């Protein structure tokens, strides 16, 4: 927007855009590796092969 | 040279001017290299080198014909004496001057020219590529037999 009118929902645009890179990384993360009373089982998430696929509908 | 041309008359104010030279849609002549480019493909943001120009650009000229047109528009009389092609384009630029109330007695058509064309053959000499002029535009080639004497005398 330094030499034209900006687009009137680009800030809406930027903003989710933001959330996609870094807003699910950072959130995925802190996500507990969940470990029962015994420590038998421990489950945990590999935020990094995280994905999103296109909506089927 | 020799004798004067015409009918000797009072002559209407204001003064005429004669511009001498190519007429052509912009086409700034002045271009040297500036520092600041903008993105090569956006236009618009070529607009802020308009409001923070090359310091050569700052106020450019034109071709003859614009000065014309402001000099009539301006409450001036002008005449503009040059060779325009007897196609489309040379009638579009005569049009042009006329609606601007530009007196083009002065202008001399050309039927076997391409109006604003020019014939060049591209050579590499040492090794850089390079051009040279086969056949001038009609906007060059304007003859001494073709002027208008009573638009100079005026």
């Amino acid at each position: 927007g330094t030499s034209t009118i900006p687009g009137f929902n680009q800030i809406q645009f930027e903003g989710f855009y933001r959330f996609i890179d870094q807003g699910l990384i950072e959130e995925l993360s802190k996500f507990p590796k969940i470990e029962d009373i015994d420590h038998e089982i421990e489950f945990q998430l590999f935020v990094e092969t995280y994905q999103l696929v296109e909506p089927l509908i | 040279v020799d004798y004067d041309d015409g009918i000797d008359f009072p002559y209407d104010d204001p003064p005429l001017v004669c511009c001498f030279g190519a007429v052509q849609k912009e086409f700034v002549p002045v271009v040297r290299v500036h520092d600041n480019p903008m993105h090569p493909d956006i236009y618009s943001q070529w607009k802020m080198l308009q409001w923070d120009p090359p310091e050569f650009g700052r106020a450019p000229g034109g071709p003859p014909s614009n000065v014309a047109i402001s000099h009539v528009r301006l409450g001036g009389r002008a005449a503009f004496m040059g060779k325009v092609g007897g196609d489309d384009y040379g009638e579009e630029l005569v049009l042009m001057m006329n609606k601007e109330r530009v007196q083009t007695r002065g202008v001399k058509f050309d039927e076997g020219a391409s109006t604003a064309c020019t014939r060049v053959k591209i050579k590499f000499e040492d090794g850089k590529m390079k051009a040279e002029t086969v056949k001038e535009p009609p906007e060059d080639s304007l003859l001494a037999s073709e002027l208008n004497l009573a638009v100079l005398k005026e």
